[PDB]
């Protein structure tokens, strides 16, 4: 920890502080994540065990790079590559200038590459949200915060229900599905996609029930034609109001026909029919993809 | 089948990377295959008492074997290693892991909590945090998707036999989880239905009945001698109706290979 000089505190989570730091010997700017160990009570936090072990298996240009783990008797510090800011902060700062479409498309192409890599190596992220996605000065974006990720199995089994941040939470989970897999992460990126475009949250529910109502008000209330098995889901209610699906021309007006088509496949009710990160990369929307540097 | 082929290929690669040293017991001046057998059988019992996943058990044995590939352990510490490993497998795999005090309680106060917490950290450091190991159970789960139709007895019997493999370092340390899984499935299928390692799995794994034969030879023997093994917790576990009483079934006298 001697090679490192703290520059500023850039964050705080449940098990310790986040720092911008600089390697005094190499000049490398990093993020230090400090994790307190419960030396007399619970030991190393189960969230840090998954996060470290999963992130060490995940070496891809669109996933935050874990550079080192520095042990002491009383702390862990995870050394991460430094990334300028999160997507939430960038969208917010872009209130008056907007975000260029080619930047939105490039970012989405990258998130999907990061995501296909995870799923390829049997990792669900389970907390995709703008706050958890990191951009640099040069036009790259990366999946970060692997605190809620887990290694899956084929076929999946019952995993933790209380998982995803509500606005990003897939309808199969909200209806208390026994099983969720890769499709839950595609949902969240669908929500992120529309939010990059409108720059407001697609479905900002107040609670689980309200979360569903908001989804149904936009996408149409699901039935058995569109989603075999909905009506037999544990938290399904035959009394749900029957809303007609709105035009995506109205849900995401700036979006072209290609983008609308992609958003629509990412936000398919039936998790089985919702597109894979792998398949989404082949969508015509990405035919003209470039890599703009953002104004920062 | 979303990423089914990508995942399988990647697991095949990763099992070689998390492979314990085949010859490590002979290099442990103070511990034996028989002591290791006692340890795992006890962990099987911890696994039943705390209603833990089967994958947690499998993960813990991988962790133990890798640790014991790297460090000399005295026999009075063998159990401290096994407990910390079960604890780390729990944190990794379980939705609701037992708390650390329960891990101390199961060793019936052989060690303190501090001991168990310091061992946990020593174990992480020795494994350099590489915890996401492929298991026999991971490969079996994938193989089960190549049934038509799924047969519950075949599945429970395949699990039972994959789990017996955990107990005996001789000879199972020389096979890869995917190989033990292939032996377990074929033998389980052949025992319930009379069928053989499906062509879909040969195309998947590139394992034929002949390449599976050495393991299958060993595993069949283990299946035959199971009622007379010193360690018995897995048999007792697999008589429960939860596993369709499959340890009460009779092994074939021949395989015909
Ligand atoms: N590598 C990094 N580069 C730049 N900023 C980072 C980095 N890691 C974390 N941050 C900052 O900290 C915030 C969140 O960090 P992160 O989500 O990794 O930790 P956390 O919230 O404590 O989650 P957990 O401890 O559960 O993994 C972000 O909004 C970001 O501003």
């Amino acid at each position: 920890m001697e090679n490192f000089q703290k520059v500023e505190k850039i964050g705080e989570g449940t098990y310790g502080v986040v720092y911008k730091a600089r390697n005094k010997l190499t000049g490398e700017v990093v993020a230090l994540k400090k994790i307190r160990l419960d030396t007399e009570t619970e030991g190393v936090p189960s969230t840090a065990i998954r996060e470290i072990s999963l992130l060490k298996e995940l070496n891809h240009p669109n996933i935050v790079k874990l550079l080192d783990v520095i042990h002491t008797e009383n702390k862990l510090y995870l050394v991460f590559e430094f990334l300028h800011q999160d997507l939430k902060k960038f969208m917010d700062a872009s209130a008056l200038t907007g975000i260029p479409l080619p930047l939105i498309k490039s970012y989405l192409f990258q998130l999907l590459q990061g995501l296909a890599f995870c799923h390829s190596h049997r990792v669900l992220h389970r907390d995709l949200k703008p706050q958890n996605l990191l951009i640099n000065t040069e036009g790259a974006i990366k999946l970060a915060d692997f605190g809620l990720a887990r290694a899956f199995g084929v076929p999946v089994r019952t995993y933790t229900h209380e998982v995803v941040t509500l606005w990003y939470r897939a309808p199969e989970i909200l209806l208390g599905c026994k099983y969720y897999s890769t499709a839950v992460d595609i949902w969240s990126l669908g929500c992120i996609f529309a939010e990059m475009v409108t720059r407001r949250a697609l479905f900002p529910g107040d609670s689980e029930i309200d979360q569903l109502f908001r989804i149904f008000r936009t996408l149409g209330t699901p039935d058995e034609v569109v989603w075999p098995g909905v009506t037999s889901m544990p938290d399904y209610k035959p009394s749900f109001p029957k809303w007609a699906r709105q035009d995506f021309s109205k849900v995401v007006p700036p979006l072209d026909e290609d983008g609308r088509s992609l958003l629509s496949q990412m936000l398919h009710y039936d998790p089985n029919k919702r597109i894979s990160a792998k398949a989404a990369l082949a969508h015509p929307f990405f035919q003209d993809v470039t890599k703009p540097v953002p104004h920062l | 089948p979303d990423y089914h082929e990508d995942i399988h290929t990647y697991l095949r690669e990763m099992e070689v990377k998390c492979k314990p040293k085949v010859g490590y017991m002979k290099k442990q001046p103070d511990i034996t295959n028989s002591m290791r057998a006692i340890l795992v059988d006890w962990l099987v019992e911890v696994g039943e008492e705390y209603k833990l996943q089967n994958e947690t058990l499998h993960l813990a044995v991988n962790y133990i074997d890798r640790f014991l590939s790297s460090m000399s352990v005295l026999r009075g510490k063998l159990q401290l290693v096994g407990t910390a490993a079960m604890l780390l497998a729990s944190k990794f795999e379980e939705i609701y892991p037992p708390e650390v005090a329960e891990f101390v309680y199961i060793t019936d106060d052989t060690y303190t909590k501090k001991q168990v917490l310091r061992m946990e950290h020593l174990v992480l450091k020795v494994l350099t945090f590489d915890l996401a190991a492929p298991t026999v159970n991971q490969f079996l789960t994938q193989y089960f998707l190549h049934q038509q139709p799924a047969n519950c007895k075949v599945e429970s019997l395949a699990m039972f036999l994959g789990e017996l493999s955990l107990i005996d370092a001789d000879p199972y340390l020389k096979y890869l989880p995917s190989v033990i899984a292939g032996a377990a499935f074929h033998l389980a299928l052949y025992t319930v239905t009379g069928q053989s390692w499906p062509e879909s799995l040969i195309r998947k794994t590139g394992y034929t009945l002949e390449s599976l034969k050495p393991c299958l030879m060993d595993l069949h023997q283990t299946y035959l001698k199971a009622p007379q093994h010193a360690q018995q917790s897995i048999r007792e576990k697999y008589k429960n109706s939860k596993y369709h009483g499959v340890s009460l079934l009779n092994p074939p006298e021949t395989l015909n290979l």
